[PDB]
């Protein structure tokens, strides 16, 4: 039933059918023996992926689509925070309205329309039966409930037990069966203790049942433009991110530069890191957030260029009050903080860590 | 009342030392001066650090993280004193310390101490 | 008969089982009412103090306020806002002294205002509530200075500033009248009508003599600003009212607190504030016990109500503490607040039968003055 | 130890509450935070103003004017509080009231009550 | 038998009954000497705190220091002078923040220097002596900072200014060894030795750890800056022993301050200033008592004491009262001092015999720290 | 000797031979009507003395004798504050080293010589006889000698109950004879309580036998030249009258402007008031020292001239920590201290309070 409904979406998650030129499936970009992320070179390294026409590339970095069936549909809370949706601008309210944005967009895989992709559909004989069978008879002679039919099957493939199997070490730690090494408990310690936890756990307060750690609220830390990802992107170099305001209908200025929580599960094997994919290193993301505690000069310099941070993208609405903890990571800390969420990877990605 | 006796956990008053939540913790009870139990008083301002402790819960036999967070920019309440040491540790070890004015992160740059809350952020191990 | 403690933690114990989550945050005090109660400590003279808000209903702490040397208190009667005059120095209790007063926002206790005197002008006295007074529309504060010589402070609340010092004959006190006006208590047993404004010499007029050198009027008198009662007890618990409702003075007939056999048995009033008004009701509250004629400031155990009228005796309360301070709820049923400095404890009290309800304790070092808005 | 009770005077302990010269005394006795019966302690500033009172020496029958004087400018000294009244009347007869802070003419401008001194001026009249 | 304020009524009667005059005035402590205590009121995280200053030997305040947020009083060995650093606020608890070091005078007690630290830059925790730290010479206070990171800021006395922060690894405590150098104790289980010339880095060092991660350190250890014996009791009762002498680390022989079945049975060292360490006599002392082993905070009524060099007991007193902080003065037959933080109370005690001779009551809200000079 | 020597005395203090052109005696400037003090009108009114050659003023306004043998010899306390003496600059270790001075002052007596008084002496047959009945034959043939006894007789006159009666009021209230009048008795409060007893009681604490109302130091407490006096003296208008440093001996520039604190006993029958005469009115000594506290414009104000009070003729050493009391004395303070001081008048002037 819905088990039918996800294995339809199995299949036209890895068809790349559903391109213009058949060159890339959902698979292509988020790659399953990658945590569903992409591992392809572009001409900005992994920091943005390749549409279906071989040279068209995005302004933002593939994200993960494990566990983002945990997030709730797109709203805005009693303290008037925006929570929830998919992209990370928040533009899509769930998995069902994402799942056909990729299809149509020529910079992926550029289907010029939902007929096209109806078209495509109803050439493959097993999608004729397993669509007709969830739907009914002629659903793929309609183009609008052909492309939410498979939008629907998407949905509920990646609301599995697959993309969500919460068998990552800290799992395990939870449920009593292992303990964190030395360094990884003092790394759990730091991470629920230092400011982290303001932003990447569920709940306020209380034990949350399926962690994903990521509170689903949209912030803006202050990160530079990625330059040779947006040069990639040929969006102009005029261009600014304007995060969570992109999305249609909202209007408060004071949401510019803003961007989903991620989760953190998987993010060891997930890089390069943040909206734009600018840092190749977990350690390196880590560390961007001393830029906003330290006194020191190293502090200022990010690692992999050897030079200044570089200006926010968007230089207000920066979420301050989380962010100037008072408190600088050492060494020590950033080490154990790594370690700790080397353990959000599940069981299937270990083989990764390496 | 005997204060070198192991302590004794309930879980029927937040206003008192012994209850559960207060493991380690080291001031006066937020509580008692017009905040509560996880929430801060008018006037004062809520730290983002915190000394954190595994406390045992008497009534469901199960182990929580208490991340202590201290409401800074009063002076001390002087109502519900309270200074438990549960797996409490030196200082070299400050994420577990609780002789710290935990008021980093709080508005205004507040850092004098009023007292402070005793919120679960998580499951023991 | 389940405390707050209690009820709190059967309440978060819920919230867990039931998976209930909530954000850390600040908590607003419930909005003034009639059974809010403010709690002056002076702490025995101590360079910095604190101010208990209390509510009475509950007998719970709803929030504090922090000062600085002998300060003064006052509150809005219509619940908008409290403030105080307040002292401190720039190392604890030596160097550079600043005088300031502070308006605050009477639910998140936030500062609104605060506003410098020049040249620290305030009077350094264990804390008497009429030395600093606002005026019944709520935009004027008037705080007395004594060096060099009695003079009074005007400070604009509504512009957040200081305005001038008013010098005044040798009288002490301050209980507004109207917007502009003021009456004063002398040495030589005159009242002082002062009326000034932003400039000039004030309008300075004295009452009749309504009381001999040989009569002590307490420093702790009750003032009712909506009623315009002014109720100033002696050491012998004889009771001088003044109607000022008028805008002038008018005296009204004196009543004895204690009865002949009563004094002729050592029964004197003693404490700090020692009488309370209620205005509703006119009625007279009144802290006396068996003592020495010059042990005046000590605690006493019992308080006479009577009635402002008559002057005949409704009630005599066995108090069973130590109390030094009283003062009243201004809303029907109204409860009697009983604090004891040496307990450190707000007892609170159904006033028409004296019954104890519900204590408060942990007030600070050495709590002496008690505070209520007029709300009504 | 009644509080109500007619006050006793004594002539053998200074540091007590009932010493003859405190019958008019408000604070804290200077003996005991490094001063003595007639002078400050170090770090004080000493006032020149003053309230007054008699106070009857049993010692000798002989009532006399203590003028107290305040030391100025510390935080109150905590040790030895008192609080006697013999004769003390209400503020506007100031120059035997004593709630009000005798630290006019002190050095510096210290107006901040540490303790009171008790110094013999007259004999009564 | 005849107390002091009885002596003192005696002296006061005499000099009246035969016309002794004398000026009113501010008196001067007398010379600093051997058997001066100082004891500090961290005040339970009070806005403000005090100072006494003791006479150990007739059990008399002879003079107390005001502060503010928890100061670190340092005690210059020699007696020329005495100093903090402290912390205020403009407003009590709240706004702009003002860290400064003062030093005073030892008889008049007159500040001498008021030194302010740029940025707010203390480390504000329950009070532990070695987070702030005289140089031997004395021309030099090193203090800790925790935030951002652990730092050591450097404080010229001589010059009454401000140097600059030290930048320093994950360490803990500040062990001055001579005008240049300091020693820390790290995280990692070493210690950090840590040069300074007037610029650029300094240069640390680290010894090898000398402690694993499962045994715990006291935040109140007892460092003689004269002997350069660092005695480090851990929370079962064992205690580390550091030479820094020679300007290098050495560690003597580890040494068990309780016996093995006396641990079995519940001894374990509990309070605030735990232990003390007598230079002349090369002798430890130790608080200790009956507890549960999360009780390590909570008073104990007894001590031991041992041979730093062998490890042997020579003693163990029953304090008769809850006792929280230990010191020793530092000459012949010294005074064992005990505090209770409960009761107020210093109880000063014969070193050698345990026996009780005074005590100084009503010493604060919370007395919690034990300085002395080592002047020999 | 003690009767004996008295009663000599009592007859040279009244004695005009004494002056050169023998117009003048002690009594003539110290008259006993007027508590030792001088009735004369001069050129500055009654502020300076006029001497026997019946032009020459003096600088310093004439001081009562009254109370004058309880002041102990100058000498420099353990405090390091002088005290005692006599003049209003102590320049006179006591009552005897005082005496012989307004015999040989050319603006007072102007006797040129110790020769000159001896040469008078000798000419009175009751001399000769009450001299050599006490300090033996021929006393009045040595200059020195002769000079010496009259001093010594003088001090001893001065030294009688006949000057230091101590029946005043406030005597015989101390007494337990009569009571003060609540007024009076305020203004005893009031003295007590402010600034005037750190100058104007004989001791810092403690009971006084036989109080004067003084403690006998030096104190500037700023006051102007009294012009009119200063312009009749003839000393210049660059002149700078330094009171204790002009004493011999007195180097330290701290004491300059300094003078000693009178005797408040019959203040109010011996005006007008200050070293050099400058007030007239007992009120206005009173109100000079609200200059030091008052914020109010008529503090500045001397309320006999309508103008200010006037630059210190010696703007340093001002004793300001006493004066400076941050306490200012109301009209109702200062009446009861005009009381309070009435009753320090001796039984004997006390008719001499009216006017
Ligand atoms: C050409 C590369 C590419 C292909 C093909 C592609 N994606 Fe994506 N995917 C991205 C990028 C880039 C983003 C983030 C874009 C943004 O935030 O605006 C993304 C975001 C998402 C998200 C939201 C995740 C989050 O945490 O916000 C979901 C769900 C998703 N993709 C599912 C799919 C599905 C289903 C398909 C097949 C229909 C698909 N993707 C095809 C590149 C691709
Ligand atoms: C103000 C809330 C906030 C706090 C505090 C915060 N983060 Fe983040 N974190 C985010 C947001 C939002 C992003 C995505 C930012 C973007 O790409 O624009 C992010 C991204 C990350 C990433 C990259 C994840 C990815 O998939 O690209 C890591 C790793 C990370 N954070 C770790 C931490 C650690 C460790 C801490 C504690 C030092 C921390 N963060 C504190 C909000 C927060
Ligand atoms: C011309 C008037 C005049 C005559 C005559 C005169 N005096 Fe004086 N007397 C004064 C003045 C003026 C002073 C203050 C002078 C000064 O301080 O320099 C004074 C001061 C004194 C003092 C000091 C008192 C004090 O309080 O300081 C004594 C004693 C004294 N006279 C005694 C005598 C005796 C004895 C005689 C006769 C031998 C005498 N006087 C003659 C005018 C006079
Ligand atoms: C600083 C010490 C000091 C204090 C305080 C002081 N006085 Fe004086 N007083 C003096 C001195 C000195 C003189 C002489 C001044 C001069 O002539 O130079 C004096 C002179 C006087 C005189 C004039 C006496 C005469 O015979 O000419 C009166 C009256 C007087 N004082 C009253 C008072 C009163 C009343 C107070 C309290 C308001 C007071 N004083 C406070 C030192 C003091
Ligand atoms: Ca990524
Ligand atoms: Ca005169
Ligand atoms: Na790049
Ligand atoms: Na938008
Ligand atoms: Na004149
Ligand atoms: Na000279």
């Amino acid at each position: 039933a819905d088990d039918a409904l996800a294995a339809l979406g199995a299949q036209l998650f890895v068809d790349p059918a559903l391109s213009r030129n058949a060159t890339q499936s959902c698979a292509t970009c988020h790659d399953p023996a990658r945590a569903f992320t992409d591992p392809r070179e572009g001409k900005a390294g992994l920091a943005v992926s390749v549409g279906d026409d071989g040279q068209s590339h995005g302004d933002r970095n593939t994200p993960t689509l494990g566990y983002a069936a945990l997030v709730p549909a797109f709203h805005r809370d009693a303290n008037g925070k925006y929570k929830g949706g998919q992209f990370w601008d928040g533009r899509a309210d769930d998995l069902k309205q994402q799942a056909g944005q990729p299809m149509l967009n020529p910079v992926q895989m550029a289907m010029p329309d939902r007929a096209a992709v109806a078209a495509r559909l109803r050439d493959d004989p097993a999608y004729r039966t397993g669509f007709e069978a969830l739907f009914g008879k002629g659903v793929l002679d309609d183009p609008e409930r052909a492309f939410d039919a498979a939008a629907e099957a998407l949905a509920a493939y990646q609301a599995t037990g697959e993309f969500s199997p919460f068998d990552s070490k800290y799992d395990r730690v939870m449920r009593g069966e292992e303990k964190f090494t030395p360094l990884e408990e003092f790394g759990y310690t730091v991470f629920i203790t230092w400011n982290c936890r303001l932003c990447h756990m569920q709940r306020k307060q209380g034990v949350a049942e399926r962690e994903t750690f990521t509170n689903f609220e949209y912030h803006n830390i202050g990160l530079p433009v990625n330059e040779t990802a947006r040069e990639a992107s040929g969006l102009g170099a005029d261009h600014v991110d304007h995060g969570l305001l992109a999305r249609p209908g909202i209007e408060d200025p004071a949401q510019s530069g803003r961007f989903k929580v991620p989760s953190l599960r998987n993010v060891a094997v997930t890089g390069p890191y943040m909206h734009n994919g600018v840092f190749t290193d977990l350690r390196t993301a880590i560390l961007f957030y001393n830029k906003y505690t330290s006194r020191r000069p190293e502090a200022k310099i990010n690692p992999e260029t050897g030079a200044p941070w570089g200006e926010p993208e968007v230089a207000r609405n920066l979420s301050l009050a989380e962010l100037q903890s008072g408190l600088m990571l050492d060494d020590g800390r950033v080490d154990a903080l790594v370690a700790f969420l080397e353990t959000l990877t599940d069981r299937r990605y270990e083989p990764l860590l390496e | 009342t005997d204060p070198r006796a192991k302590w004794v956990p309930q879980d029927n008053d937040i206003q008192a030392c012994d209850y559960w939540r207060h493991c380690s913790i080291d001031g006066n009870i937020c509580d008692c001066s017009g905040g509560s139990l996880t929430n801060c008083p008018p006037g004062t301002k809520l730290a983002t650090a915190s000394w954190v402790a595994s406390c045992y819960n008497p009534t469901d036999g199960q182990s929580y993280l208490i991340a202590y967070r201290d409401c800074c920019g009063y002076n001390v309440s002087g109502r519900c004193p309270c200074l438990n040491t549960e797996g409490e540790l030196p200082v070299y070890r400050p994420e577990f310390a609780n002789d710290i004015i935990w008021c980093f992160g709080a508005e205004d740059d507040a850092m004098t101490y009023h007292c402070t809350i005793s919120p679960i952020v998580g499951k023991a191990s | 008969q389940e405390t707050q403690g209690q009820a709190a933690a059967r309440a978060a114990a819920a919230d867990l089982a039931a998976g209930q989550d909530d954000e850390p945050r600040i908590l607003e005090a419930p909005a003034p009412d009639a059974r809010r109660v403010y709690v002056n400590d002076p702490a025995h003279f101590a360079a910095v103090t604190q101010q208990f808000v209390i509510d009475g209903e509950a007998g719970r702490v709803i929030g504090m306020i922090d000062g600085g040397f002998l300060p003064n208190p006052v509150v809005a009667d219509d619940g908008s806002f409290i403030a105080h005059a307040s002292t401190v120095f720039s190392r604890i209790a030596r160097g550079e002294r600043t005088d300031y007063v502070e308006v605050f926002d009477p639910v998140t206790l936030l500062p609104t205002a605060d506003i410098e005197l020049p040249d620290a002008p305030r009077f350094l006295v264990g804390t008497y509530p009429w030395m600093t007074s606002l005026t019944p529309d709520g935009k004027t504060l008037l705080f007395y200075q004594f060096s060099p010589a009695p003079a009074v402070g005007v400070v604009d609340l509504e512009g957040k500033a200081f305005k001038r010092m008013l010098d005044v004959p040798d009288c002490y006190h301050i209980f507004p009248t109207a917007p502009d006006t003021f009456f004063m208590h002398c040495r030589d047993g005159s009242l002082a009508k002062v009326a000034f404004g932003t400039e000039g010499t004030p309008e300075i007029t004295h009452t009749e003599v309504f009381h001999p050198e040989d009569e002590f009027l307490i420093n702790h008198p009750a003032y009712s600003q909506k009623a315009g009662r002014l109720v100033w007890p002696t050491y012998t618990g004889k009771i001088h009212q003044i109607d000022l409702s008028s805008g002038d003075a008018k005296f009204l007939p004196a009543v004895e607190a204690l009865t002949e056999a009563e004094r002729a048995d050592g029964w004197r009033p003693g404490g700090w504030q020692q009488v309370a008004y209620h205005r509703a009701l006119d009625r007279i509250y009144l802290l006396v016990d068996q003592r020495d004629e010059w042990r005046h400031k000590t605690a006493s155990r019992f308080v006479v109500v009577l009635d402002a009228k008559t002057g005949e005796r409704l009630a005599k309360f066995e108090m069973g503490h130590e109390i030094d301070s009283i003062n009243v709820s201004q809303d029907e049923k109204p409860l009697l607040y009983a604090l004891s400095t040496g307990d450190k404890t707000l007892y609170i009290h159904d006033a028409e039968s004296g019954e104890e309800l519900r204590s408060v304790n942990q007030l600070g070092h050495g709590p002496q003055v008690i505070t209520t808005a007029d709300m009504g």
